[PDB]
């Protein structure tokens, strides 16, 4: 069916009303989204169907349509934009500094951003617009608050 | 079936609403691909 560039909301009609699952991504043709929020299954655009390509669930990532093509990354100084697109909400652009995620196999970036967990799979952007990672899968800190990483893949 | 919407361009917006934290943690990724906070 449609495939625009740009941000996507994922619902489902399987409970009480339509409830909205998690957010993805369209660029090039592939719906990028994080693998928690659909669980590898197919989709539906209008009419249209879209079929699993890449899936990854240690990486939380799942791509339809084709292979991975988000491939730009946060340079570890520069401010970021997740927009945000919230259950029953607008999309919404909200600034902040990254933060670090120190694990034994490299640093990686972080939002401590707090939403309703249905907003899983929102770009993270750069100051041109590039997305460098989604959001939605992070740890919860002792504040009680949730800090997820900045989740991106690989493209070959 | 799960289904897609549309709901915006991607693109930085000038003059945004600021907010959030800059924290460093140290965290262990599980095949699970659950982040755990490691002390
Ligand atoms: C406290 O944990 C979470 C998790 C998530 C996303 C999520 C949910 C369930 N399982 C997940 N996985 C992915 C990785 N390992 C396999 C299973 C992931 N979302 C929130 N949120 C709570 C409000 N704020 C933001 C969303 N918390």
């Amino acid at each position: 069916g449609e495939t625009t560039d740009g941000v996507y909301r994922v619902m489902t009609r399987r409970l009480l009303g339509s409830t909205q699952v998690g957010v993805g991504v369209m660029q090039e043709g592939v719906f990028h989204t994080m693998w928690h929020v659909t669980k590898g299954a197919a989709l539906r655009s209008g009419e249209g169907r879209l079929d699993p390509y890449w899936g990854d669930v240690k990486q939380d990532l799942v791509s339809y349509c084709g292979p991975w093509k988000l491939d730009a990354a946060w340079d570890g100084l520069s401010e970021v934009q997740l927009l945000a697109v919230p259950p029953g909400e607008r999309a919404k652009n909200i600034q902040t500094l990254p933060g670090i995620f120190k694990t034994k196999d490299g640093d990686i970036g972080a939002v401590a951003l707090d939403y309703p967990a249905g907003t899983s799979g929102s770009p993270i952007l750069d100051k041109c617009g590039r997305v460098i990672g989604l959001y939605g899968n992070g740890v919860v800190i002792k504040n009680g608050s949730y800090v997820s990483a900045i989740t991106q893949g690989k493209r070959e | 079936d799960m289904y897609i919407e549309r709901a915006g361009d991607i693109t930085w917006e000038k003059d945004a609403e600021v907010t959030g934290n800059s924290p460093r943690l140290d965290v262990a990724l599980d095949e699970s691909g659950d982040f755990s906070l490691v002390e």
